[PDB]
């Protein structure tokens, strides 16, 4: 069963890491009524917001992360939010965090000696987990600071996490059965 | 255009939606945290079983009755599994009071498209309940049925 | 003109008698998915659970009343009846809080006029549970008579 | 002339005197009524010890647990106790809900003779705390005394 | 403008700091009245009661946060520091119950910008337990190191 | 006892499906104001209201269960809620399931043998409670859709439910005892 | 220490009597203003009310506990607390339970035997605390249905109840303590 | 290491002691807006406002506990408060008890055998810190008596209050420790 959880392992990795890429680059995140010049029915992502509909459908304009005049930036939470909305950062980590979770299996699969690459690939996808819970909440937030729907990029970021967690629990019980495995070949040996 | 009564799904009305799949997902993350740093040390471990009972299925038991405001029959004991434990109360405390502030109020909304609560305006509660209960006689059935077969298997 | 059993105010009677209604049935279903399985019970044999009709009706009691029990349902069945009945209790409890703060806000301090229903139900329950031990104590004191003849 | 602030024992308000003592009373008597009914037949007890862990003070303990919503590590198990716990339960939830309806709001009455809570509007409660601890203490270091002693006396 | 952390506002700064050197306070004094006494260790040795002092700070969090634990005072002076905390802990939670339901109602739903900021705390606090998790994790390891040599 | 506990058993369960049985036929489960022709003292049941008082009283009317005079049509979910309210589909499932468990017990008189034939009689009983607490919450709340009060149908019906899970324990307990006889019998 | 808790039992049973005796026949319950003539301060307990200060003082006049007119018989629930708060029947049975919990106290010291009669003695001293509980709850309801203080008839019996409990409690222990010696001395013998 | 943890314990002792001695002495406990003469930015302690701005700036004057001008007394209760937070007792007594503390530390250096000075010591640092709390919330309680923020004199209380916790603890782990020895030398 511990090759099929390998398997397992593999595959939802491989799952919640191009989920997580294509929400991040895809631009089905948000539905709602705006202007894609540089007020239609607009769907909008993480860098580009695009017309859907009327006369001028398809074309896309770039998310202006820092609006309104006077740049009135006294406070730092204000500010702060809006930098880590623009850069996108928690997303993209968790891109990051799944990809290296990846190469930990892969390489680990190289090895199959070193116990420590399970434990660093199941810290990587829980890490990236709570990178796409944090990233999920600056979205909304900056969001809000009027109908709106959440498209299938957001739903994909989603299950991105969901998976991302579920790979990361595997991955700690195939650490803890290696474990344990080596404690009971140590036990009969001896 | 006469007032529309609250739904079945009423309850859910005190916070928005994207609270909701915040709140489901953060549940989802403290139980994986706590049940990662409960069990992947060698070193918890004495066939052989851990030092604590906090596996993936007790953990996400621990987690759910923490947000019920309930608790069960086991808590963390390391200093890892208390920091989960501790955030996910704090966290527990600010929303549930923050859900349960204005719930009657939420339950009883009449809208355009002090009374006693009625029924009706619980009535989502209670169908959910005698759900679940359905749903959890059929899983225990299948769970029997399944042993059943199995000592089938095993009388052969 | 509140009575003294105002403090039922804030939920209707039918909800009342539903929230009974639904707790005799949980305790029903959680009982059955604890101890019905032989598979359960390990070797009178001993069950692997504590869960029989009795303790299955402190514990839903337990978790209705904010309170908890010593024991807590341990497989997936339970498990399942017993996050449903937490459900269901946080939801109808902070109800019944938030429209009780909606009624009493209708700042003057509570009398004791308000609360002598709850005061007297509560004398009645524990004279209700002296009788039950005295009647149980006769019992098995005639019990042990009768063995010693 | 000048607004009278909340006394430093503003948390008894939203309750009369009456109920106080009533509930000061409830208590005594549901403490001993349930060491009663889980301790005085014979056929509860095995040097010797109870099947049941309710004496007169784990009874007084339990059911100050249940009125401040806390909770012990026992709990009654036969069906006289169970009782005497379940019907104390059902008035500490209809105290406690009452009491804590406005307990913000009378702890900020201004008196003639929303904003956040100030320390001063709770100072009592943090000075009865401290009470209690070095009450505490000073209990603490009296038996120690005490045994002290007694190990002289054991000692010559 | 309410800010991140404006779930703090019912309460004010003075509180929150108050209340964490009394959780201090009451956490020190229950291990202090359960452990000092030689008389409550039985023969390291070991003590009657399982109140040490981070087990009496898990002991008075999971009481002020309406959780509980899986342990409970039982001596006189213990039972006298767990009650007055239970005190405490009751007017004190109701009070930022009450004023915070005062707060919100200023029925629109709650949106999730107005509670963000305890979902940072929360993923913060899951970081930290990992990393202590994995620092008391090389700690052991490193430790097997100069026990294999 | 085991003999005492399967006539326990038989007549709680013949008791709770006559109470669920007559709850369904009668016709006194509210008491309000109405009409029974085409306001005035009433009771009503799950399919005709009849007058109490005054000139038309003992004339019954069928249940108006989908009105279009003062309601002209609603919203789905509304909808929904009146047509399970008019087919009584919970109330008559709960009939239903305490024949079926009856029928179980029966089957398993003749059949002494299969254990599983109790145990199928107490989730038998044990739904037809669930369902009961269903249909009564269902009929509460189209009621909702100024004095009225429930009649001995209604509080028939609330009987059979706490009797229906009774026997469902009862049941489970002698499905139990079974398991019991049958491992101590395999192990001496 | 059981003469000692004997004598504790009994001269607590003693006071505990002896206070709610005191507390039910006496008259100072309550002080309010009203009119003692069959308004100024008056002191009146369960059944009589005495003017203090003034003119009039020393004149008392029994309590009317079915006033005002029209003889509104409609509901049930004021009746019955009317009723038992003229009647005063649960101070009274309290008395009772607390002079019955003396006898069997009495009683068991004759016969020194029969432990069944300290378990009446410790059941009768708690429901005469509860009987006392019932009755100060609905005395205190009949006067809400304008300062006012309780009077030393009050606290004579509140302090009744704490005694009584307390009485109950020892009693309680000293059934228990006999039933335990009797299992040592079966254990012994045999 | 029982020489580590009396150094760590002496060092913490001696640093609480300074630091709630320093917060007593010193005046930048609040900032707030005052006069010191007889509206400006200001800067108070226990027992003395000095002006932090204006032509003003440097002159401190002694802190009106009971003023009779703008208040023209008040209760008992106030006054108590009031007679608590100009006596600044509870710092005081806060100060004297980590002294009394540290000497208990001290004290055992030469009197190696006796182990209850131990527990003094310990006794006495939690006695301080709960002394410290108190004095805190009499300080604030009294200063509500519209902008103010507290100065670094407030917190070395503050921290004062953290570090004599946090040495009580170590001297009781001390304490138990040499009953442990002891009892172990007891039994061999
Ligand atoms: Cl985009
Ligand atoms: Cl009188």
């Amino acid at each position: 069963d511990r090759g099929v959880q390998m398997l397992l392992t593999t595959v939802g990795a491989f799952a919640a890491f191009s989920l997580m890429t294509i929400a991040v680059g895809t631009d089905y995140w948000l539905y709602s009524r705006g202007v894609c010049k540089t007020e239609v029915m607009t769907h909008s992502g993480l860098w580009r917001t695009c017309c859907l509909e009327g006369n001028f459908k398809g074309l896309c304009k770039q998310i202006d992360h820092f609006p309104e005049d006077a740049d009135y930036e006294a406070d730092t939470a204000e500010y702060f939010l809006r930098a880590v909305r623009a850069s996108s950062i928690f997303p993209i980590l968790s891109v990051i965090l799944l990809f290296m979770g990846g190469l930990c299996i892969a390489a680990s699969e190289f090895y199959k000696t070193r116990h420590n690459i399970i434990l660093s690939a199941g810290i990587f996808f829980v890490s990236a987990g709570l990178s796409n819970i944090i990233g999920i909440i600056v979205y909304i937030s900056a969001n809000a600071g009027n109908s709106y729907s959440y498209g299938w990029s957001f739903y994909f970021g989603a299950l991105s996490f969901i998976i991302a967690e579920m790979v990361g629990v595997l991955a700690v019980h195939m650490f803890i059965d290696r474990h344990k495995q080596l404690r009971a070949t140590a036990r009969a040996t001896d | 255009p006469q007032k529309s009564k609250p739904g079945v799904f009423s309850f859910l009305d005190p916070l928005a939606y994207e609270i909701w799949m915040c709140i489901v997902f953060a549940y989802i993350g403290v139980s994986v945290v706590l049940f990662l740093v409960s069990r992947f040390s060698p070193y918890e471990w004495h066939s052989s079983e851990s030092t604590n009972e906090f596996g993936i299925f007790n953990s996400l038991w621990f987690s759910l009755g923490a947000f019920m405001q309930q608790g069960c029959d086991i808590s963390p004991r390391s200093l890892s599994g208390r920091i989960v434990g501790g955030v996910w109360w704090f966290f527990t405390l600010i929303i549930i009071s923050s859900y349960t502030a204005n719930l009657a109020a939420f339950l009883t909304v009449e809208r355009m498209v002090t009374s006693a609560l009625s029924l009706s305006n619980v009535a989502g509660v209670f169908y959910i309940l005698v759900g679940g209960l359905g749903l959890a006689m059929l899983v225990a059935l299948i769970e029997f049925c399944y042993k059943s077969r199995a000592e089938a298997k095993r009388m052969k």
